[PDB]
């Protein structure tokens, strides 16, 4: 028998390893292929009570390959290294977001 | 000098309620003419009028489980004297 | 005259000189007995407020000996050597804890 | 013109300049003089919101001196060298404080 260590988690892909740059490009390239909005956020304190996070310029609208999409991601972890970073994704239709993973965290 | 044992039908008494059993059974018998002494030594409930009252609040078992309280008897204490001492006077004893 | 000194003291058997390795062994002794189920509880802090400690593998269904239970008090132990931990007993008829005394406290 | 500096007071006497050994006597010699029972309290921070001090011993019911009191408070100050100490006056009749005042701060 085992006992479970205690650790934090961040929602959605946080109990499997942590991703690769080729497994990032796979999960924004799913959602491009869909039809969806993709858009980078940033925030200072990853919190349960908080729901708000700070964006990133403004919702990627003319995103034709997802190189464009992760070169977003590189200006944000450049500018800010002490903040966490997330990748979301906008709906028009149903008026709600797909998906949101953590891609960043506060190195050190 | 005899004990007597009497049988109470369990539809004449009231749905959860002390009062009714006690008013009914030692109403008026003690202070009879006919008789210089009576003592009730017990009593037995059926469980079919234990079922209509509430009982105890929380009980044994659920205080423990409040507390935080396991293992040994619990200790208290009581505040002497019984008339005299000021509100903030009380307070420093209780502290 | 005297004044007691300002102390912090932690439920059952805490007024008592800091327990001895033979002296655990025989308070465990008194629960397999009485055929009630031990346990191994650990926390990170000590509070009246809250009432959960985080369980250590499972409760131990299946003991012959005391040793058994000092064995994974041990484990425990070496594992969290900055962290609370208690051996607890459990009735099945009673449904309620009937012991619960600290074995560990943080070291330094 | 002159503005006031801020600094934080302890009720009674905490506006004169600091009382010498002297003058807590002549304060001592004012509780026996009326016949209140002296008292000394200890507290680790001085708050406006608790109104509870730990008490040094018990009251001094057979006090004939003041020197008897200094001698206590004497006794609180070598144990408790970081603890304010202040001294407080019973009443019976009246069953309230007549006077308290501090004696000792944290010193450094």
């Amino acid at each position: 028998m085992q006992t479970l260590p205690k650790e934090r988690r961040y929602e959605t892909l946080s109990y499997l390893p942590p991703l690769t740059d080729v497994q990032i490009e796979k999960q924004v390239q799913y959602i491009l292929s869909q039809g969806y909005i993709p858009a980078v956020e940033f925030n200072e304190v990853s919190e349960p009570t908080e729901l708000y996070w700070t964006l990133w310029k403004l919702p990627l609208f003319g995103a034709k390959t997802s190189r464009e999409v992760l070169a977003e991601v590189q200006s944000c972890r450049s500018q800010y290294p002490g903040h966490y970073i997330r990748v979301v994704g906008f709906d028009n239709i149903k008026q709600c977001q797909i998906l949101s993973f953590i891609v960043h965290k506060p190195s050190r | 000098q005899f004990i007597a044992y009497i049988a109470y039908p369990l539809d004449l008494f009231e749905e959860g309620s002390i009062t009714n059993v006690l008013t009914s059974i030692v109403g008026n018998v003690f202070g009879f003419k006919a008789l210089r002494a009576l003592r009730l030594e017990d009593i037995r409930f059926p469980v079919a009028y234990i079922k209509t009252f509430q009982g105890p609040p929380h009980g044994i078992q659920v205080e423990r489980d409040k507390l935080n309280k396991y293992g040994r008897p619990l200790l208290g204490c009581t505040i002497k004297p019984k008339l005299g001492l000021s509100a903030k006077n009380y307070g420093r004893a209780v502290y």
